């Protein structure tokens, strides 16, 4: 699915247009950490489900 | 060289069915010299000065006296019959302009005539300025056949370029002559009123008088235009739909809707560099600066010019911009592309670029172009 | 009651007519304007969160939203846009029906019109008007309107 | 008389379908009154999920070959052509759903059943209506009526499903004791 | 000797407005059995309804009718793109089934 | 309130025409100096606007009156252009009343205690006033040009000595009969707004005062004051724009501002004067409106009541 | 907000001086007793509709 | 500069002024904790 | 300088001259936020720019 | 802030604490800073 997909997203160009030195632009493929938002969603609602 | 055309649709591609992959226009036997592509129709000038227009012939475009589709390439009978060789051509949304070798300038197409007698022109004219086209006729009347622009000579001119409904001619002396729709500062002359007849641009004349800056070139697409002056600076003016102007200091401020007067692009990311050349596409602006560095703005991604991170080892020869895409061609013919410009990409990818496959074309890509959805490559 | 309903609105038309009390056409058009603003905002939000077709992006895969949340996020965005579009379509149908009724057919909410005519404490009980008051409604009309009789059902079940 | 307001003059389609379903379930309507209405119901379903299919090639031969459609096809991206086709087909589908001959026939059959109910129980036909669930539809109530018809008028009746013939005791309801008191709670 | 004190109490102002609403509404409902008819002055109710959508649409300049039309077109195209990209995997699976056969 | 109307006596076309002409001639003769002062106040603040602050905002009507009197022509100097004003007003009233009477007789309800709602009568009155104002725009233009000159430089003045003289000069100099209709759309808009801004507010407050204080005698006059205020609030911007369009000279040189239409005049008023620039001469306009309306209503009510008592109508029907 | 420190400037020109403004608001204030009594008694029709009306005997 | 929307610029300034005045009034008289303004509101 | 509140000795230290973080080598992704709390539009003091 | 850009969106998580038409969040709806 990401064979010819570039590294940068929209937020990367938006960050390149800002003076936010604390954030950097991703330089590697995101296949390793794909679908991490679901992990963080679970962590956010983890103690609230029961 | 042979022509190659592709794009989202099949209006001005010279064919009847659309194709993303480049397709070889061979109706010309390697004699294509210049190509100008509008949103919906294309005009090609061959080696012998003949003019061939094709695509959507709305509002009397294509120089054939009709208002129907002519997808196949076809010569313009006005110039071929008289054997009047054409030097250059400018194609806009519904108009065409031809500069012949004797300096005469002809135009034909939409001119601002109302579509029907029943329309809300009362309220609109109470609100908006009167509609106009890129014809130098002096009235809002469509020209179904080519007709000369009175009192306009283009001999030795630096450049000529036009947007959707306006046109601009930069002479050898740096004088800028504009005509057409100047609403929202498309012409950069500081007025929103239409210019039915060509007029000398007062702002650039003032710049050359006081500041001493001579206009190197002007290139337009859509309702947006960019000018390169004597110093290595870009002055953008027009409607800033998707950040093409590159004038946004603070990314979060949505106050850059349009620029009535030519405003310099944000020099923040290329301090100390001078722009060598530039290219303007419908929602994008891509310019190369003398450190062999490619900066871009537009596509709703960059509202100020940010550097394209393609390798700088090889000198960049050609630039091309188009709707949601752009590309750069180096000395070796390698074509870096933001989005699918050519339509075929190799597995070589980088942070913000792909590499167009060389197998699409049979030969060396001499020229690239096309700014509204349909793109072309002149290949030797 | 078995708690099968909470809002007691049978459909969106009932909601707009009764809960929002858009009985007249100006009220219906004001609600339509509000719905149009809401629908435009929802469309903009969906296009911002899943930018397909905006910056040359053509595939849902090539968005950061899909990278983070995957197909579940796309399903959620599609459901949100579908619900907003459905409600906007219902509101548009309600507004067009109210325009056709009140403006073309010149129909009105007649109890609302009656309340408009008398501002609470007016003296408009006239003998010339049979419907002005209970005292001025003639007895012959009362006798005549009640002459017919209901049919007796046949308990064939 | 066309001037007398029927008791269900304000009911929605879901309310009418639920009234018919409750009448059949409560053994007020027999299985001899359903076979026409049920048939219409099935046709209506076929009139809903087949129309876009029927409308897909026809437009390709009639509307999508017109000048405006060809202009859109030739001067706009393929995604906009798909959007135009889908929007046209969806608008036609909505217009068909609102104004369908088979939908009118189904409404007429439901009206006939409601008229039969009013002829049988009189004004107590209004007692068949309730506060319906929000997301249960007229088609769902029609499907429930069809399911009840299949259960009663078929095998397993009396084995898995109650029979259509009632066997309620013969008592005098004026004097027979009732479960609920008028005002208080009783034990 | 006291630290800097914030000079505004917005949450306090709104908590007090809610206290006033609670007092009046609850007392009228409990004792007078009255509930205000918000539909009598329907335009106050509309101002309540309008305020939920005004600001967010104001951010994108949706008071301009042209922006609304452009947004409607773009949103519908976005929806169509998502649906088509959802349903193309069916064709991919069909081709895979052909090769598997 | 739809049963509350009292139309047991309907005047004929001859009666309404004669009564309107006579009574409105008297009313226009009484308040023409006030109209003159209002037009002069609107003229003197075209490119300037309202520049004072707080309670001093606006143009003092008495100051303008004193200046016009100190010119040296006396009170007769406030009646310059009165021939044009009177002829235009009478023609406008004739056309408007004829059309209103015709459309009303075709549309009025059968019962004598019923009448058209204020929206229907407002539509009829707006159409009638628009038509009549479009037809009498040349006379209004001549009157406004006669009033405006005097507050303009000598080379900017037109010099009209009458209505026919002014019409001949406009047609001959500017060219064609289309010149007589300069700013006629402004007059149409002004008449449309004026014909719908008085009946509505008057009946509202009149009936509310009756509901509160019973059948006293001051109810109609308090309602008349209120209706005059709201009609002046609604109509004054349109009157201002009509004055600006009428007074604009043919030569673009001889103008403080040049207007290409109604919208252009409104835009250049908002740019230089602001919104508050619309309401200049509000006191004069409101006073003239109230005096004209009071005179017309008083005299017409007296005459029509005298006619009704001779027709055998009972007291409660009058 | 969120980018201005919550502090007090050293200079005295940072004092919040009170300056007067428009007067139509105080025109409303000056007629406040008249408006309030009119509102209550007439607008609310207190004690009843017929109290403030000009008195008439019954027929 | 022959801009076509000078009146529009004036109206834009009016809208900005109205929003600024709304924020000013809310922050100064409704949301405040200043004892003098609270006392005047009490009066 | 801020002519109403500031002094002429108000020179911002450029981001280049500020001291780099060397206390530990592990990253601190709290300053990013989370995809969950960015999705929920929650404002936190630890990822405020 | 209507038609005038007073605040600095580069220094705010959520631009939209006040009704405005001239501000846009730097981290938009679909933007997620990640490692
Ligand atoms: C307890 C229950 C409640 C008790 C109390 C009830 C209320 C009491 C009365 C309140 C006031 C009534 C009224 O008129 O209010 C205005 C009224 C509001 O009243 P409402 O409750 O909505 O309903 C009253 C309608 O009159 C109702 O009209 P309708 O829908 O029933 O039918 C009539 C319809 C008929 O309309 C037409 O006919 C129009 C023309 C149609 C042409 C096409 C058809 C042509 C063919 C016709 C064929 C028929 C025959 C024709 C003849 C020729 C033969 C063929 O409308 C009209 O006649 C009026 C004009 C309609 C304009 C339509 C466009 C509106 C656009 C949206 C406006 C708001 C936008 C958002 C604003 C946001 C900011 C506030 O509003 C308007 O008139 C519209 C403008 C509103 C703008 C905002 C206003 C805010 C402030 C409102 C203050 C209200 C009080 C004013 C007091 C003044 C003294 C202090
Ligand atoms: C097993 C799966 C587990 C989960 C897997 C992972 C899933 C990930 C994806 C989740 C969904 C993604 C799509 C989200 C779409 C929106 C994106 C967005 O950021 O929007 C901006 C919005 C706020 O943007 P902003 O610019 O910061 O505005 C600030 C204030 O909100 C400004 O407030 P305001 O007062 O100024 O404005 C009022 C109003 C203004 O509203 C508007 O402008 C437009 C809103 C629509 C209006 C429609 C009007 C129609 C016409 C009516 C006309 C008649 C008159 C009506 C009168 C009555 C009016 C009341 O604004 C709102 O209502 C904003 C809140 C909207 C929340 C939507 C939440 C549901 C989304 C998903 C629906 C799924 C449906 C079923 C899907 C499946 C189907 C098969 O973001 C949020 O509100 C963030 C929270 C909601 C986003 C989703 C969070 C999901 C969290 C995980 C869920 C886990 C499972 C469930 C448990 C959850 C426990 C907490
Ligand atoms: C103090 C605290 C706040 C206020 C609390 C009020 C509490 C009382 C209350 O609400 O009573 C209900 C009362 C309505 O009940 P009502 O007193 O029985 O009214 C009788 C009906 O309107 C039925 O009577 P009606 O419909 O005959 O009354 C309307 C009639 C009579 O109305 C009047 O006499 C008063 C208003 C006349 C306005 C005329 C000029 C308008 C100029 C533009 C104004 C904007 O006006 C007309 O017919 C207008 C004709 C002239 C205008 C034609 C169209 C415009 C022409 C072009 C103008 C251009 C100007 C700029 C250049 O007022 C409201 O409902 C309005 C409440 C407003 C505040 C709450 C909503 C806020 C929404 C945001
Ligand atoms: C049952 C009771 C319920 C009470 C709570 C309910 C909610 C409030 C309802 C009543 C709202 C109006 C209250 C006015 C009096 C209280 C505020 C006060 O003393 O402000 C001092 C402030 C000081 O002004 P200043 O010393 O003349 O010069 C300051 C400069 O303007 C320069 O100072 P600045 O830069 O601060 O100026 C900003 C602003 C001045 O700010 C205000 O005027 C703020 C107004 C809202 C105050 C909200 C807090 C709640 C106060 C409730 C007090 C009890 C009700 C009193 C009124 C009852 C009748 C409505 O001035 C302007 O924008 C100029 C035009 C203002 C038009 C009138 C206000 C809108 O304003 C006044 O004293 C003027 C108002 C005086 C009362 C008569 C007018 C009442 C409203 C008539 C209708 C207006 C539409
Ligand atoms: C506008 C902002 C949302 C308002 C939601 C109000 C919900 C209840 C409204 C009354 C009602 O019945 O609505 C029906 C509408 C649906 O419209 P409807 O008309 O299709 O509903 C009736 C359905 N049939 C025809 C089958 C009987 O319900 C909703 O909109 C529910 C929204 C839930 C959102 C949860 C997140
Ligand atoms: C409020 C009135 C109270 C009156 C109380 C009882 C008063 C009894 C004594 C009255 C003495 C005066 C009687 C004069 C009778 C006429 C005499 C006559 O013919 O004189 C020759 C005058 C004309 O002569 P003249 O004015 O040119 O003077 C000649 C002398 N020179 C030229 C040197 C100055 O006749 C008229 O003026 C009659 C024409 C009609 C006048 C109508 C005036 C209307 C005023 C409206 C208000 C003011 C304008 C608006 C201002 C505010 C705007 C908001
Ligand atoms: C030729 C152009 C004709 C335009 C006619 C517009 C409608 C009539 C004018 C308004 C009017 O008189 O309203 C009185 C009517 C009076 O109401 P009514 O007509 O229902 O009768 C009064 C009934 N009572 C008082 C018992 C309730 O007022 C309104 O309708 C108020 C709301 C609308 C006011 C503004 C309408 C503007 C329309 C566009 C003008 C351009
Ligand atoms: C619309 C903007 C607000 C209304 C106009 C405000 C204004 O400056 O009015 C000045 C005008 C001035 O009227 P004027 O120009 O006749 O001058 C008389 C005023 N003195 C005598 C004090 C100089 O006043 C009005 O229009 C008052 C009524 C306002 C009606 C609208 C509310």
């Amino acid at each position: 699915l990401y064979l010819k997909s570039t590294n940068y997203n929209r937020f990367d160009y938006r960050l390149k247009q800002t003076d936010w030195g604390f954030y950097i632009n991703n330089n590697s493929n995101y296949i390793q950490n794909i679908f991490s938002g679901l992990k963080y969603i679970w962590r956010g609602l983890r103690f609230w489900i029961i | 060289g042979n022509l190659y055309t592709w794009g989202q649709y099949a209006s001005g591609t010279g064919f009847e069915t659309a194709s993303a992959v480049p397709r070889k226009v061979d109706y010309f036997s390697g004699n294509v010299s210049k190509v100008a592509m509008g949103p919906y129709h294309t005009a090609v000038i061959t080696n012998d000065g003949s003019l061939y227009t094709f695509g959507w012939g709305q509002n009397g475009a294509l120089g054939n006296g009709a208002k129907e589709f002519q997808l196949s390439p076809s010569p313009v009978s006005f110039f071929n019959d008289k054997k009047l060789k054409v030097k250059d051509v400018v194609v806009g949304e519904s108009y065409t302009i031809a500069v012949t070798e004797n300096g005469e300038v002809y135009s034909w197409g939409y001119g601002g005539e109302p579509s029907s007698k029943i329309n809300l022109d009362f309220f609109r004219n109470a609100i908006l300025p009167q509609r106009c086209g890129a014809l130098g006729s002096g009235d809002n009347k469509n020209r179904l056949t080519p007709q000369q622009i009175a009192n306009l000579k283009a001999d030795g001119y630096k450049n000529i370029s036009g947007g959707d409904n306006f046109a601009t001619l930069v002479n050898q002396s740096g004088e800028v002559i504009n005509w057409g729709t100047g609403l929202f500062g498309s012409l950069g002359n500081g007025s929103d009123y239409p210019l039915f007849t060509p007029e000398v641009n007062a702002y650039f004349k003032h710049l050359k008088e006081h500041e001493g800056l001579t206009v190197q070139s002007i290139k337009s697409a859509g309702h947006f235009s960019a000018a390169l002056l004597s110093n290595g600076k870009l002055y953008t003016f027009g409607v800033n739909t998707q950040g093409q102007l590159g004038i946004r200091e603070n990314l979060g401020h949505n106050t850059d809707q349009n620029a009535r007067l030519p405003t310099p692009v944000v020099d923040r990311h290329f301090v100390g560099q001078k722009v060598v050349d530039f290219e303007v596409g419908e929602n994008t602006l891509v310019f190369l600066t003398d450190k062999n560095e490619v900066f871009f703005s537009g596509l709703e991604l960059a509202y100020q010019p940010i550097r394209w991170e393609i390798p700088t080892d090889k000198k960049i020869v050609k630039l091309a911009a188009s709707k949601d895409t752009f590309a750069a061609v180096t000395e070796t013919g390698k074509i870096y592309q933001f989005n699918e410009f050519v339509g075929v990409s190799t597995n070589e990818v980088g942070n913000d670029y792909n590499v167009a496959d060389s197998k699409a074309f049979e030969g060396k890509v001499v020229d690239l172009g096309g700014s509204y959805g349909i793109r072309f490559a002149i290949v030797n | 009651d078995t708690y099968k309903k909470w809002m007691y609105a049978r459909n969106w038309d009932d909601f707009l007519q009764r809960d929002c009390k858009a009985i007249t056409f100006p009220r219906a058009f004001a609600l339509w304007i509000v719905g149009t603003l809401g629908m435009a905002t929802a469309s903009k939000w969906c296009r911002q969160i899943l930018p397909v077709g905006s910056h040359g992006i053509t595939k849902i895969s090539q968005t950061q939203f899909f990278h983070q949340f995957g197909p579940l996020g796309t399903l959620g965005a599609v459901g949100f846009y579908g619900l907003t579009a459905y409600l906007y379509y219902k509101t548009t149908i309600f507004t067009v029906k109210k325009f056709y009724s009140h403006c073309i057919l010149q129909e009105r909410e007649w109890i609302f019109e009656q309340e408009r005519q008398n501002p609470g404490y007016g003296e408009y009980f006239f003998k010339d008007v049979p419907l002005s008051a209970e005292e001025h409604f003639n007895d012959l009309a009362r006798g005549e309107m009640a002459k017919k009789k209901f049919e007796k059902p046949n308990h064939e079940f | 008389n066309n001037l007398r307001l029927k008791p269900w003059f304000h009911w929605t389609d879901e309310e009418r379908s639920h009234a018919i379903f409750s009448a059949y379930e409560k053994r007020i309507l027999k299985s001899e009154d359903l076979p026409s209405f049920l048939r219409a119901n099935r046709i209506n379903n076929v009139s809903t999920w087949v129309f876009p299919l029927i409308a897909l090639p026809l437009f390709n031969q009639s509307i999508f070959k017109l000048g405006f459609a060809q202009r859109i096809l030739l001067t706009r991206p393929a995604i906009e052509w798909h959007c135009f086709k889908i929007a046209t087909v969806a608008a036609s589908w909505l217009a068909w759903l609102n104004f369908s001959p088979f939908y009118r026939k189904l409404e007429n059959e439901k009206e006939y059943l409601l008229d039969t109910l009013e002829s049988r129980i009189g004004i107590n036909v209004l007692d068949l209506n309730d506060a319906l669930p929000r997301w249960t539809t007229s088609q769902e109530y029609n499907r429930r009526t069809q399911q009840l018809y299949n259960q009663r008028n078929g095998f397993f009746a009396g084995l898995l499903y109650p029979q259509e013939e009632s066997s309620r005791p013969l008592v005098d309801i004026a004097s027979f004791p009732k479960n609920l008191h008028k005002e208080k709670l009783t034990k | 000797r006291y630290s800097r004190n914030r000079q505004t109490y917005r949450t306090g102002a709104y908590w007090c407005l809610y206290v006033n609403i609670i007092a009046v509404v609850a007392f009228y409902f409990w004792f007078y059995k009255f509930t205000m008819n918000f539909g009598y002055l329907w335009w106050l109710l509309y101002s309540l309804i309008l305020s939920f959508f005004f600001s967010r649409a104001l951010k994108h300049r949706f008071y301009n009718p042209l922006n609304v039309m452009t947004e409607f077109k773009n949103g519908f195209m976005w929806f169509i793109i998502i649906l088509i990209n959802i349903f193309k995997p069916l064709l991919k699976l069909l081709e895979n089934n052909y090769i598997n056969l | 309130m739809n049963y509350s109307y009292k139309r047991y006596w309907e005047p004929s076309t001859a009666e309404v025409i004669g009564l309107s002409l006579s009574v409105n001639t008297i009313s226009a003769a009484l308040t023409y100096p006030i109209e003159f002062v209002k037009v002069r106040s609107q003229i003197r603040t075209e490119g300037v606007g309202i520049r004072s602050k707080n309670l001093y905002m606006g143009i003092n009507p008495n100051k303008v009156f004193r200046e016009i009197h100190a010119t040296g022509n006396g009170l007769r100097g406030f009646y310059q252009g009165f021939e044009s004003h009177l002829i235009g007003r009478l023609s406008y009233l004739f056309i408007r009343n004829l059309t209103y009477k015709i459309i009303y007789d075709r549309t009025k309800p059968v019962k004598a205690h019923n009448d058209l709602s204020h929206r229907e009568k407002g539509v009829i009155a707006g159409f009638a006033g628009g038509l009549a104002a479009f037809l009498t725009s040349p006379a209004d233009l001549v009157n406004t040009r006669t009033i405006a000159e005097g507050g303009k430089p000598k080379e900017w003045r037109w010099g009209y000595k009458g209505l026919m003289d002014g019409i001949n000069k406009i047609a001959a100099t500017e060219g064609g009969n289309a010149a007589l209709f300069r700013g006629s759309y402004a007059n149409v808009l002004r008449a449309v707004i004026l014909n719908i801004s008085l009946t509505g507010p008057f009946d509202y407050l009149n009936e509310k005062i009756w509901i509160t204080f019973g059948d006293m005698t001051w109810n109609k006059y308090a309602a008349l004051l209120w209706a005059s205020f709201w009609g002046s609030v609604a109509t004054l911007p349109f009157d201002n724009i009509r004055t600006r369009l009428y007074a604009q000279n043919a030569d673009p040189t001889k103008n403080r501002l040049t207007y290409s239409g109604w919208a252009d005049a409104a835009k250049k008023l908002i740019q230089h004067e602001g919104i508050s620039g619309f309401y200049v001469g509000f006191y004069a306009f409101y006073i003239r409106t109230f005096l004209y309306a009071w005179t017309t209503v008083f005299i017409t009510d007296k005459i029509t009541s005298d006619w009704k008592r001779k027709a055998g109508l009972k007291e409660w029907q009058i | 907000e969120s980018e201005d420190l919550d502090f007090q400037c050293e200079s005295f020109k940072s004092q919040h001086f009170r300056k007067k403004g428009p007067i139509s608001q105080y025109l409303i204030l000056g007629l406040l007793p008249i408006l309030y009594f009119g509102t209550e008694f007439f607008y609310n029709h207190y004690p009843d509709e017929d109290y403030w009306r000009v008195a008439h005997p019954p027929p | 500069v022959n801009n076509y929307f000078y009146y529009l610029d004036r109206i834009k300034k009016l809208f900005t002024y109205l929003n600024d005045l709304r924020k000013h009034i809310l922050k100064k008289y409704v949301y405040t904790i200043n004892h003098k303004r609270i006392a005047i509101n009490y009066l | 300088f801020h002519h109403d509140k500031g002094y002429k000795y108000d020179v911002t230290t450029p981001y280049d001259q500020r001291y780099n973080y060397v206390a530990d080598r592990l990253g601190h992704p709290e300053i990013l936020g989370n995809p969950f709390e960015r999705l929920m539009r929650l404002e936190g003091d630890i990822y405020h720019p | 802030c209507i038609y005038q850009a007073y605040q600095n969106p580069l220094r705010h998580i959520n631009t939209g604490h006040n009704p405005n038409n001239v501000y846009e969040d730097i981290v938009m709806l679909g933007d997620y800073p990640v490692q």
